[PDB]
């Protein structure tokens, strides 16, 4: 989906499996991640087009975070794809993982 | 062993013997005989009772044999007629005969001349309380060997006698309680006679100086005597009191050895001094009499000998001085309720020995100071008086124990009058007008025990005023004007029981109190705040406190000492109760809640820490909400607190407000609502796109319970600032297991709007003005129950927006544009039994509905049309379903007779006059059923 600010300027952003991510902030400006975790906290997010909900929505992969700020940090950009391969581990095999990512947008 | 229905006993005038304790009262079972039971000491019952309240009770006529050793018998309430002859004659050793109650208004009695006679050896007969009892004129003849006869309370009109039976031991004769006038006939040829008791009575003329001449104590209680004809010289106690003297009467005033004299309750004069001739008379009482002043004929003759003088309500203006100057072994003088003024210094003598001194409810102004100087008193009453202070003849006893000095006029207590007496135990200053109490006036009465000065005027307490007495340990001051407690009472270390009620005390300290009172009673006053009693000592020995009717609005763990084992709290304003008021104060056992404005008692407020005891509570008549928080008003905890008057205490509801008794709240309606929570062990709780987070949507209400099982939403779009928006479902929370947009707008629900709602239960979506509801929007719904798409703008259901719901029993339609029943609804509702489809569009029954498991449902105010039965019409499916319609008195056979007749679609309806302004005739479901075949459907 479409990333949202809210009412302290933190930007959050949700980013299906195998899909492309991409962090922005404006200029003069350098993300700042201030959560990260690549799994399933939701049924009805990224749905599966076969009719099948998740029964694993307490999915958790806790390098997710730390991988990203080493990542996106100090960058005004970060791009990669959300699969396996980036956050080294499945913390949920045969479940439909996604990447949820909250940051903050700060003066360097 | 103990025979049927009795009880054994050792005897107890003969502790050797054997006493037997009958009640035959239980039943109307037979009457064992006492013979037959063969008991092992029978000729050991010397004495025995037998009590009933049945009436009719006969004796066996072998019931008192084999207890030839029996002395005493009584008999109590055991009604009959007559007893059997045979029944008394195995009773010689009989010394004791007592009846109690064995006839009523209805019951005659007749003691028979040969039921006493195997009953000579009788040295006490005792026959009372008992209506309509013939006695016989022989009845002395069969009893000679009398001594005390009884047969009191019994209301003889007459006691007849023949002459020649004389009681030639008679000593006490009790006619006490009757209706007789004369007995002259009786007594005549009875001169044993030393006791004679003929009170409550109506005696007019009575004569014994020739017929008992050795009649030594006289009872004429409550007569019609005018004046006695004559006595036998030998009277030491006469007893006149309710009669009808005017003056003393000559033949009392001339007794020899007169000891006593009570002719009270009469209207005496003291005018007619007659004057009496005993020396003896050590006790007169002429109280309740019209005395002016008193004679001193009357005391001429014990003046050294009198000891008691009771002379209440008389009119007794002024006590002549020197009549009672010479009672030297006068011990009580009572001068109540008369109109005496001063108490004088020369009416008593120098040594006196009056321990008794009443003189309340009289004019008194003045009590000189020596009329009192040197007694012993005891007692000394001076009540409803007018004194001015507490006056100085009162500083002369040192004796004095006990005073009484309420409803007076006294304006202030000064220092030596109260304290020169060590012996005060008990002081009274009710109802007076003290305007506060001095330092020092209570000090050196070291042996005070209760004092007493309610209802006056004290705004002010010393700190001095007690100090000095180790033993006063009862105070009270209800009715005040004290509007602090400082300093006063600190010092008193013996006290146990305060009295500070019905005040102006406006803040309660704990530390301004004595260190040992134990029972604590501060009702009716203005007291709001409650200092520390942690940080208080004298709080260590309370064990009752009650503050009732104040105006204490919280109440802490540090509020509320932790000793106290009763606590009264009822009728204020207590909005809070702090969170651990009854955690650490293990010791309590009641708890008064009882008028307050307590709104959430939480649940650690009543949890006691280690407590022993079920702890008891009155919370009624409180602005209560049952939220998840009272769980323990449902009583599953320990401790394990009840709730006193959970009968009538009520709270109002979580969700719309009505009222719920706490006696029957359950676990159902405990709901405390939230607008953002979490779980348990929910992961993802600090994130926005989480399952577990229950957020509560914009314009909704959010409730639970305490375990998250329960979660309603109820949203409403009763804004006339109209949701200019739809209704967002994707806002609501995930773990909702009821929901309830009802009022809002929402004209579509689109694919997957409800999906992955394992717990949802109930779903109202009604009022929203659905029109379009595409497929797959109620996608995975396990647990839901029950829909409502009533009062919308459906007009047909397909059963493709049906995916997953088959524990769905209940579909509300109504209210819509329906018209047709497709198949699709019941091959996904199979578990369906309750369907409404009333107020509608539908034209004719649904030829799904003819092999369907509905138990329940509604199809009113739709425009059915009823043909007769093209085997498809609407009367043909009722007539056999009836039963399924809840509302059947309220469905309509419709049929537009405008348009049938230009489409030629001709049913049996369109020939009677369609409704005058309509184009339909409208005829109720049940009027077609009935006369179908009878006028209808004839051909
Ligand atoms: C001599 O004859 C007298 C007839 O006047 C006998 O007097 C009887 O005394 C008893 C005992 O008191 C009465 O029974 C009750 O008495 C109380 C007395 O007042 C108490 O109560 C009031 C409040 O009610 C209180 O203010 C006082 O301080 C007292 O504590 C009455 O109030 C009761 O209503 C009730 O009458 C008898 O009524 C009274 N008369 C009779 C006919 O019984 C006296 O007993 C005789 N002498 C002996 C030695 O027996
Ligand atoms: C207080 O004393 C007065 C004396 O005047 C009592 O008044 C009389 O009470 C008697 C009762 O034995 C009545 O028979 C009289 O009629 C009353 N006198 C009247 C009405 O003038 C009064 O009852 C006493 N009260 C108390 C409590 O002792
Ligand atoms: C039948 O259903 C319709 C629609 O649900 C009801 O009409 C509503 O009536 C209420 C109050 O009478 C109004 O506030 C609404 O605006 C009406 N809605 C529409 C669409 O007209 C009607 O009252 C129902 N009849 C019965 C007997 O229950
Ligand atoms: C007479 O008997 C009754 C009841 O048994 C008793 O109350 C009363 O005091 C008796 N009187 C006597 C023994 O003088
Ligand atoms: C009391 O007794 C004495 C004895 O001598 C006598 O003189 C006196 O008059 C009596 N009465 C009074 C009131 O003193
Ligand atoms: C919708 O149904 C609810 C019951 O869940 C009812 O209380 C409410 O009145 C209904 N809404 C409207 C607008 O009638």
């Amino acid at each position: 989906a479409d990333p949202t600010t809210d009412e302290s300027g933190t930007i959050s952003h949700t980013i299906c499996d195998g899909e492309a991510a991409e962090l922005s902030c404006p200029a003069g400006k350098v993300i700042s991640i201030v959560l990260g975790n690549y799994g399933r906290f939701s049924v009805a997010v990224c749905l599966p087009d076969n009719d099948i909900v998740p029964s694993n929505i307490n999915c958790q992969n806790h390098k997710t975070k730390s991988i990203l700020e080493k990542k996106c940090n100090g960058d005004s950009m970060c791009y990669f794809t959300v699969d396996k391969k980036t956050f080294t581990e499945d913390p949920c095999p045969n479940t439909p993982k996604y990447l949820e990512v909250k940051y903050n947008c700060v003066v360097p | 062993e103990c025979p049927k229905f009795c009880k054994c006993a050792p005897d107890p005038v003969q502790p050797t013997s054997k006493l037997l304790l009958c009640d035959y009262s239980s039943k109307n079972t037979t009457i064992t005989p006492i013979a037959s039971s063969n008991y092992d000491q029978v000729a050991n019952i010397r004495s025995l009772f037998i009590s009933c309240d049945n009436n009719n009770f006969q004796f066996p006529d072998a019931y008192f044999k084999s207890l030839t050793a029996l002395h005493h018998l009584r008999i109590v309430g055991c009604e009959t007629t007559h007893f059997s002859v045979k029944l008394f004659e195995d009773l010689a050793a009989l010394r004791r005969l007592e009846l109690d109650q064995i006839s009523t208004a209805s019951t005659s009695f007749e003691m028979t001349e040969d039921v006493l006679m195997p009953l000579a050896r009788l040295e006490k007969f005792s026959l009372t309380r008992s209506r309509n009892i013939e006695l016989p004129q022989r009845l002395l003849c069969s009893l000679p060997h009398l001594q005390v006869l009884n047969i009191s309370s019994n209301e003889l009109p007459s006691l007849r006698r023949e002459e020649s039976c004389v009681a030639q031991q008679l000593l006490i004769v009790d006619l006490s309680r009757n209706r007789l006038t004369n007995i002259e006939q009786f007594l005549r040829g009875i001169p044993a006679i030393r006791q004679i008791s003929v009170a409550y009575n109506s005696i007019a003329e009575l004569d014994l100086s020739l017929a008992t001449p050795f009649l030594q104590q006289l009872d004429a209680e409550a007569n019609r005597i005018v004046d006695l004809t004559s006595l036998p010289g030998t009277v030491v106690h006469v007893n006149l009191a309710g009669n009808a003297l005017k003056r003393v009467p000559d033949a009392v005033a001339e007794l020899a050895s007169l000891v006593a004299l009570n002719v009270s309750r009469n209207e005496i004069e003291a005018g007619n001094s007659s004057v009496f001739s005993s020396p003896e008379l050590e006790m007169l009482d002429a109280s309740y009499n019209k005395l002016d002043s008193l004679p001193v004929e009357w005391l001429q003759k014990c003046e050294k000998r009198i000891a008691h003088l009771h002379l209440e309500h008389n009119s007794i203006e002024q006590l002549t001085g020197g009549v009672l100057a010479n009672a030297t072994n006068l011990q009580t003088l009572d001068l109540s309720s008369n109109q005496l003024r001063v108490f004088r210094d020369e009416v008593l003598p120098e040594n006196s020995k009056i321990g008794n001194l009443r003189l309340s409810n009289n004019s008194l102004e003045l009590l000189e100071p020596s009329s009192l100087s040197g007694l012993k008193l005891e007692s000394l009453d001076l009540s409803h008086n007018k004194l001015t202070e507490v006056p100085a003849a009162i500083g002369k006893v040192e004796q004095l124990k006990k005073v009484d000095l309420s409803h007076n006029r006294i304006a202030k207590v000064y220092q030596y009058v109260l304290n020169k007496i060590k012996q005060l135990h008990t002081v009274d200053l009710s109802n007076n007008q003290l305007q506060s109490i001095g330092p020092y006036i209570f000090s050196d009465s070291s042996e005070l025990h209760s004092l007493d000065v309610s209802n006056n005027e004290i705004s002010l307490l010393f700190k001095d005023a007690f100090a000095r007495c180790p033993k006063l340990r009862k105070i009270s001051m209800k009715m005040n004007k004290i509007k602090s407690l400082d300093e006063g009472l600190t010092e008193a270390s013996g006290l146990r029981r305060l009295d500070v009620s019905h005040n102006e005390i406006l803040v309660l300290k704990w530390s301004a109190l004595p260190e040992n009172l134990e029972i604590l009673n501060a009702d009716n006053n203005d007291i709001n705040l409650l200092t520390a009693a942690s940080m208080s000592p004298s709080t260590a020995n309370l064990k009752s406190v009650s503050l009732s009717n104040n105006g204490i609005t919280i109440m802490n763990a540090d509020q509320i000492p932790n000793s106290l084992e009763s606590l009264d709290v009822s009728n204020n304003r207590l909005a809070k109760l702090g969170k651990t008021a009854l955690a650490a104060k293990s010791q309590l056992r009641r708890l008064n809640l009882k008028g307050n404005l307590l709104t959430v008692v939480a649940t650690e407020s009543m949890k006691v820490v280690e407590a022993v005891h079920p702890l008891k509570v009155e919370i009624s008549e409180n602005p209560l909400i049952c939220d998840c928080q009272m769980g323990w008003m449902i009583g599953g905890a320990k401790p394990k607190v009840l709730i006193q008057d959970s009968e009538t205490a009520s709270c109002s509801h979580a969700v719309d407000g009505h009222q719920i008794q706490i006696q029957s709240l359950s676990k159902k309606d405990l709901l405390c609502p939230y607008k953002s929570v979490c779980e348990p062990e929910c992961i993802c709780c600090q994130y926005g796109n989480c399952d577990c987070k229950s957020v509560c949507p914009a314009n909704c209400r959010c409730f639970r319970d305490d375990q998250f099982n329960i979660n309603i939403v109820r949203c409403h779009g009763n804004s006339s600032m109209v949701p200019k928006r739809e209704f967002v479902v994707s806002e609501l929370p995930v773990s909702a297991t009821e929901i309830i947009l009802s009022g809002v707008t929402l004209p579509q629900l689109r694919t997957h709007s409800f999906i992955g709602r394992l717990r949802l239960q109930r779903l109202h979506i009604n009022g929203t003005g659905l029109r379009s509801i595409q497929p797959k929007a109620f996608h995975t719904l396990p647990a839901l129950k029950t829909l409502d798409l009533s009062d919308n703008s459906l007009i047909s259901l397909s059963g493709e927006e049906f995916l997953k719901c088959g524990e769905v029993s209940q579909l509300f339609l109504n209210g819509n544009r329906f018209s047709t029943l497709s198949r699709g609804i019941f091959e996904k509702l199979p578990n369906l039994k309750y369907l409404t489809l009333h107020n509608n569009s539908l034209e004719d029954i649904p030829q799904v509905l003819h092999s369907t498991a509905l138990s329940k449902i509604s199809l009113s105010s739709n425009p059915l049309r009823c043909d007769c039965s093209w085997e498809h019409n609407a009367a043909e499916w009722f007539s056999l379903h009836r039963h399924l319609v809840v509302d059947f008195p309220k469905v309509e056979c419709w049929e537009n007779v405008t348009k049938a007749f230009l489409t030629n679609d001709t049913t049996v309806l369109s020939a009677y006059p369609p409704n005058m302004g309509n184009d339909v005739f409208v005829m109720p479901i049940e009027e077609f059923l009935r006369d179908y075949n009878s006028t209808i459907c004839v051909p």
